[PDB]
RNA sequence: AACGAGACUCUGGCAUGCUAACUAGUUACGCGACCCCCGAGCGGUCGGCGUCCCCCAACUUCUUAGAGGGACAAGUGGCGUUCAGCCACCCGAGAUUGAGCAAUAACAGGUCUGUGAUGCCCUUAGAUGUCGGGGCUGCACGCGCGCUACACUGACUGGCUCAGCGUGUGCCUACCCUACGCCGGCAGGCGCGGGUAACCCGUUGAACCCCAUUCGUGAUGGGGAUCGGGGAUUGCAAUUAUUCCCCAUGAACGAGGAAUUCCCAGUAAGUGCGGGUCAUAAGCUUGCGUUGAUUAAGUCCCUGCCCUUUGUACACACCGCCCG
């Protein structure tokens, strides 16, 4: 594969999970549409990454 | 089975593999039968993916070399239809059983390699993969017919079909079985 | 000549499948789909691969002209 | 050597060796007794669960 | 290249052997007739065409670049 | 049948024979001095080349909507070896094809039809399909 | 490079024009009315007398 | 069959009966393969058999159809020579006369002493060609 | 904290969803016309094959181009500090299709012959600024990039059958792309017509490929160098042969020493076409399709590059320095 997520993703991912904690599922598609609506995302492809990491954080935080 | 595909004339059942070390690297009858040896194919992008495509297809692929026969895979299938035809008439065996024997008898079992020590040539004998045996064995017998028809009245079809008889038998009157034992003769020495 | 043969084969195969899914029933085409995909040869999907562009400094899309030192 | 040809199968692959990575070390079980095991050097690209065809088992290897 | 020469016309012995090679041979191509006799390949081409008109040999496959012939299908 | 339903390599070799049997065609003087296309290195192996080319001409008129002397040449042109120089495409002769089409037209199996260009006569279209079924009747497609 | 020297490199430039057409059938007066209004950017327009 | 004869002599060059008729004839200079497949068809004989299978009656006609080509209606453009130059006619030249004709035109171009004959006599290329990297052979280097 | 990296832009692979089409198609009949019994049948009738006919018909799968959607290591199983991630697998089009853009610092690198960018120096009427005609192509050698070959997995002669990127007169001082008809073996000439271009050339009916004849292992018909004679076209002019055509002439070469180049998937290789230069002309270069493999899934051995530690008499930096 290759590819480790950049700092722009991991930095903003933390903010977005913190303040809208109770607005996340554990599904990709729901968490995608939420990020588009609660905040500006300057691209679509960038959104699809940041959502997926926000999802991955939300799995562990309930443990 | 009630829809069993031939080659348009040849059974893909009654085909034996006489090794347990080379079965499931020969592909000929699990469901690998087809009427032609032409496909789009996937032979790449994963290492274990070459062994999943037919032996007959592999044969067509490996005999199209020398810079003027590349991109002429269709001409190559012409040579294969005559080859099997001649093999079946000539001895009487189903000509796929011929090919499988020819592969099994021609594969080298030990080979040498290089090692740098003290600034002088030393050699080491090593073994071989089953996947290596198949790749080598397909190359070697095809080299014979390619060489033979390079200034002869005999056509490439005739040469290739002759070479599979002498390979399938233990005769040792072929370009393949000669060179097979040459390699092993080295491997004994620098063992 | 070659690529046309694969196109017409792929179309008539797919035609048959679609026809049964739409005017007959699901279980009609489900059998037939299973038969084809067993000996799959891109009989229900399209090959992605297409030619890659030539970029300068060599013939072809990946080969390079000879380079001589001295 | 001139003793009957042996057959032995992979239990585990270890790593690649040689002076260009051309050789592959592998551990093999003798396939006539699993308490017997030797390490070998093999030229080809081996995988897991494959069977080889050794012409001897007098030799014992561990690197080249 | 080598020096070799082939016969471009028929003789007695060529014709007689031509009749008797048939039941003994499974494969008969013009190339094999070139070797077993000393005869040109185009001469040998037409020589086999003659035999097929008698029904001594049987055609089994045909191509632009090759022609194959078999015995009498008696084994 | 339609000529499409039968083999076409076989079709022409029988259509040529039909014409030569019936005393048909008017044949040029030049027939043993003719290269038969620019890119060719040698004269025809066959003396019946006029009959042969008229077969292939009439077949194409059935298929495509028919076009002039230029298009007929374009169908026939192939590759020209240039020795040391690398190959090129070229288009063969004209005056041979212009006599072919005019000889067919003499029997009124072709005609200069609408929008200035040859088209095959309805009588012509009749005769093609007439022997087209004879091919399928004969051997068996 | 101005004046050849160094590795041979080139550069693909492209301009893409775009064409598109709207067919109307109406009186030519009201056409020239609606045409001339609500156009600000650099975009060309071509009016045609009649069509079949 | 047909054991009657083989290698023979015709005008100025020995022609084998081993080879096919058209290709056999080409050995004679001034006759290429293209020139022979015409002349055989004007003579109305097979080209599908060997040259040793021709009879004396037949080959006697061949040379007549060859050496009077205009009178057997082979076109003028299809000849070697059209208006030779200073001889006034269309001509067809064959083996030993070809060389004699050829040597004349060399001599002529040194008679007038054009650029041509000088290049001939010096042993250098007549036509527009570079000689800087061509010819070689050679030896003697610095 | 910043720059470079990625992000971004362009390009390719996925939509029977959306938007709408006589300069794009399809389907449906209506058909009437042609055609053959070609198929059921009989030849009628029904059906098949394409063209004209088609519509104020129906539609937008195919072609076109816009907005959107889709892909995330997302899911599952291993492995990892259980972190960052990695491997396999499911689903499906696998997160990686290819380019563009590209940092700090540097070189006494290239270009005063692109510049009416430019310093200084030089020359300037017997001119370094204009016409005529000649040369840059001159050959004992040497070297580099390529092209065509050494044949039968071929050549030759007939027959069959498939594309894509473009381009085009109306511009500079003068010029385009060409259908069609006629004449000529060919090169070509001649008479008419269309195209400012999804409209016309052009449904670009290209090559290798494919099928059947002929040649027969022979420096052979392989090879087409060299060279003789003749015909056309461009230009004011073709001599040192501009280019093209016809017939003749018929060389080296029988697979390549020491060395060495390039390449991992529609990739190598085979094979043709368009653009650029262009009065006339690609063996060049730049793009485009078609046919389409083998072999690897690695390593630091060689060549070279990045990071740490260490040694130094080196800093013009080992192409260094220095001894008798």
């Amino acid at each position: 594969m290759g590819r480790v997520r950049t700092k722009t993703v991991k930095k903003a991912a933390r903010v977005i999970i913190e303040k809208y904690y109770t607005r996340l599922g554990n599904d990709f598609h729901t968490n995608k549409r939420v990020c588009e609506e609660i905040a500006i995302i300057p691209s679509k492809k960038l959104r699809n990454k940041i959502a997926g990491y926000v999802t991955h954080l939300m799995k562990r935080i309930q443990r | 089975t009630p829809d069993i595909k031939l080659f348009g004339k040849w059974s893909t059942d009654d085909v034996q593999i006489n090794d347990i070390s080379l079965q499931d690297y020969i592909a000929v009858k699990e469901k690998y039968a087809k009427y032609l040896p032409h496909s789009a194919g996937r032979y790449a992008a994963k290492r274990f993916r070459k062994a999943q495509c037919p032996i007959v297809e592999r044969l067509t692929n490996s005999m199209m070399m020398h810079g003027r026969n590349n991109g002429k895979k269709l001409m190559t299938v012409r040579i294969v239809k005559h080859a099997f035809e001649i093999i079946h008439l000539l001895t009487g065996e189903n000509p796929l059983q011929v090919l499988v024997n020819a592969i099994i008898n021609s594969g080298p079992r030990e080979d040498s390699t290089r090692i740098g020590r003290a600034g002088t040539v030393r050699r080491q004998a090593v073994d071989v993969s089953p996947l290596r045996r198949v790749n080598q064995a397909i190359w070697l017998l095809c080299t014979g017919a390619r060489e033979a028809a390079f200034r002869n009245i005999k056509t490439i079809a005739e040469c290739l079909a002759d070479e599979l008889i002498n390979a399938a038998k233990g005769s040792s009157n072929s370009y393949a079985i000669k060179k097979k034992d040459e390699l092993e003769r080295v491997a004994k020495s620098n063992r | 000549h070659v690529a046309q043969i694969y196109a017409i084969r792929q179309s008539i195969s797919k035609a048959l499948v679609a026809y049964y899914q739409k005017y007959v029933d699901e279980a009609s085409k489900k059998e037939i789909k299973d038969i084809l995909i067993q000996y799959d040869r891109t009989l229900l999907v399209a090959d992605p691969r297409r030619c890659e562009s030539k970029k300068f400094g060599g013939p072809g899309a990946r080969a390079r002209y000879q380079k001589s030192y001295r | 050597r001139v003793q009957p040809i042996k057959l032995a199968r992979v239990t585990k692959v270890l790593g690649r060796t040689g002076s260009q990575g051309q050789c592959t070390q592998v551990r093999v079980e003798f396939m006539d007794d699993t308490s017997r095991s030797i390490i070998r050097n093999v030229k080809g690209p081996v995988r897991e669960g494959d069977v080889l065809t050794l012409l001897e088992s007098e030799r014992e290897a561990r690197r080249l | 290249r080598d020096k070799l020469n082939n016969l471009v016309l028929f003789d007695k012995a060529t014709y007689d052997k031509l009749c008797k090679e048939v039941p003994n041979y499974k494969l008969i191509t013009p190339a094999v007739v070139s070797e077993r006799l000393k005869i040109r390949g185009s001469l040998a081409r037409a020589a086999l065409q003659e035999l097929l008109s008698k029904g001594l040999i049987k055609l089994v496959s045909k191509h632009r670049a090759q022609v194959i012939y078999t015995r009498n299908t008696k084994g | 049948v339609t000529v499409k339903d039968v083999n076409q390599q076989e079709f022409v070799r029988a259509l040529a024979a039909f014409l030569k049997k019936s005393g048909k065609l008017k044949v040029p003087e030049w027939v043993d001095t003719v290269k038969l296309a620019k890119h060719k290195e040698l004269a025809p192996y066959d003396e019946n080349w006029f009959y042969t080319r008229a077969a292939s001409t009439a077949r194409h008129l059935y298929l495509r909507g028919g076009a002039g002397v230029g298009s007929m040449t374009k169908i026939y042109g192939g590759r020209q070896r240039n020795g040391v120089m690398p190959s090129h495409f070229s288009r063969g002769s004209k005056s041979v094809a212009r006599r072919v089409l005019q000889a067919l037209e003499g029997l009124k199996m072709v005609e200069k039809d609408q929008d200035w260009g040859r088209k095959l006569t309805p009588q012509g279209q009749r005769d093609l399909d007439r022997i087209a079924g004879q091919v399928a009747a004969a051997k068996k497609k | 490079t101005p004046c050849g020297e160094g590795s041979k490199t080139w550069d693909r430039f492209q301009m893409r024009i775009h064409k598109r057409l709207i067919d109307l059938h109406s009186p030519s007066e009201i056409v020239k009315q609606i045409t001339s209004i609500s156009i600000e950017p650099g975009v060309e327009v071509e009016v045609t007398i009649a069509d079949a | 069959p047909e054991k009657f004869q083989h290698i023979l002599r015709v005008l100025n060059t020995n022609i084998d009966g081993r080879r096919k008729i058209a290709f056999a004839i080409t050995a004679i200079k001034g006759v290429g393969r293209r020139y022979a497949h015409v002349v055989l068809r004007k003579a109305d004989i097979d080209l599908t058999k060997r040259a040793g299978e021709l009879t004396e009656d037949e080959v006697e006609r061949v040379i007549t159809i060859m050496q009077n080509p205009r009178q057997y209606k082979i076109p003028d453009w299809f000849l070697n020579r059209q208006k030779d130059v200073k001889d006034g006619k269309y001509s067809q030249v064959l083996a030993n006369g070809l060389d004699n004709k050829l040597r004349e035109d060399l001599e002529r171009l040194k008679k007038i002493r054009a650029h041509r004959g000088l290049r001939h006599f010096w042993g250098l290329r007549v036509r527009g060609q570079h000689t800087k990297t061509t010819g070689r052979r050679g030896r003697t280097v610095g």
